[PDB]
């Protein structure tokens, strides 16, 4: 995307939001991030929601292939999972690749330093949750240090009921449940952070309440599930 | 369990 | 896909379709047709599938986009409808080069010949959708021409009740009402359709019941919209 | 106006 313009490409982005082409979406916010400059809060959302769609798509039909694979077990059924796992492999390592050169360096506020470090943790999970080979281990720990730092900034740097804090701390409870078999500290994650954002939740305008209850309601959601 | 869903903004 | 057999080409559509993957799905219908054998029943019905799917979220996306262009009237939404637009062109072409190259010439039996040219309607009648310039009026003829061969094929050699040959007159009832500009014509026809399929259900069994009122359903939906 | 749904076989 290198002979169009910035501006032209995040307009396209939102158009095909419009549209639900998000393999458009996300090769539009790639061309955006590769003119090097930073990128503004809502610059950051059609980024992560054009990558977050399209290895959504890609992960749910991972698990339908798969799953018809564990019933089996010719070599079709594996052959075409082994194809989507690594179609879904190629776009974790090009957003990873996006946010080492250079959007993780260049972020210096907390909130998009924050961003970009849950962002990181959350495809490195998206790679662990199809690793099984040598570096899976290491998949898991790379997702584990994104997470991790992330958490460690908004916790000194963000209030309780900031939603990019609280989506943090859910998708890192997901990891821990999911990824890292301690379902122990997903629930106590999802338990302290719930709590002290609702005790937050008075300092707050009518639509910053709106913003966090919701994503509150996602960790509540989860608790159900896990207890 | 539930991500955050992220796929509409 | 000239180095996979046919069989797993075939085997892979069909996890690509549970998989919701129809862009893969019509990749590998597209490599069992050229592999130069006519296509069962069910083939027939894979390959109008993949990329019923195909076209179909690229028609809707077409026509997203080119509402906010007449809400409009810089270049970037047009620039991207034109986009679309030409990948949604380049899909029917293929899928008409198929047809022409040379499954239709191939076709002998009254199912598989009227299932192909309603095909061709089908996608002419997408390149209608969207033709302006000096071919709009040939590109239309060239759909009426293949679902009146169709229809005349039909009413020859198949039921009333014959699903395919309710679907037929379905569509081409679409192509009267919404491209030729002829609602008396498109209204006429669903509605001697639906009637002459009511006289003739008494001869099915319970399966086949079920399958022709549920296009019957389809022709009365329309009516409904059209009176 | 419908056409065959057609989107799933
Ligand atoms: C990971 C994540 C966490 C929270 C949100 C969210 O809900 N936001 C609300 C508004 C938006 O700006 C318009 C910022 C993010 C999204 C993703
Ligand atoms: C264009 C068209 C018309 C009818 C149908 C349909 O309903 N079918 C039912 C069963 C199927 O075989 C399993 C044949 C087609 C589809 C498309
Ligand atoms: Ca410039
Ligand atoms: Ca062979
Ligand atoms: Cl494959
Ligand atoms: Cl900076
Ligand atoms: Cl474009
Ligand atoms: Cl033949």
């Amino acid at each position: 995307m290198g002979s169009m313009e910035r501006a032209s490409l995040i307009q396209k982005a939102k158009l095909a939001e419009q549209a639900e082409r998000y393999e458009d979406m996300a090769a539009f916010m790639k061309g955006a991030v590769e003119k090097g400059e930073e990128l503004s809060c809502e610059e950051r959302n059609l980024l992560s929601v054009a990558y977050k769609n399209v290895v959504g798509g890609q992960r749910a039909a991972w698990r339908v292939l798969s799953s018809i694979e564990q019933k089996s077990n010719g070599p079709e059924v594996r052959e075409y999972r082994e194809k989507v796992e690594t179609e879904l492999q190629g776009v974790c390592d090009t957003v990873l690749g996006l946010l080492d050169s250079h959007l993780i360096k260049e972020a210096g506020d907390a909130e998009s330093r924050v961003f970009y470090l849950k962002m990181k943790g959350d495809y490195y999970r998206y790679l662990a949750e199809v690793a099984t080979g040598d570096d899976k281990k290491r998949i898991i720990d790379s997702a584990r240090s994104a997470y991790q730092e992330a958490m460690d900034i908004s916790k000194k740097e963000m209030p309780p009921t900031n939603p990019i804090r609280l989506g943090l701390a859910l998708n890192f409870s997901v990891f821990h449940y999911e990824i890292a078999n301690s379902p122990e500290e997903a629930i106590s994650l999802a338990k302290t952070t719930f709590d002290e954002a609702m005790a937050d939740l008075h300092t707050l305008s009518e639509d910053s309440y709106k913003d966090s209850t919701l994503i509150m309601q996602l960790l509540r959601d989860n608790l159900t599930l896990w207890t | 369990a539930g991500s955050i869903p992220g796929r509409r903004s």
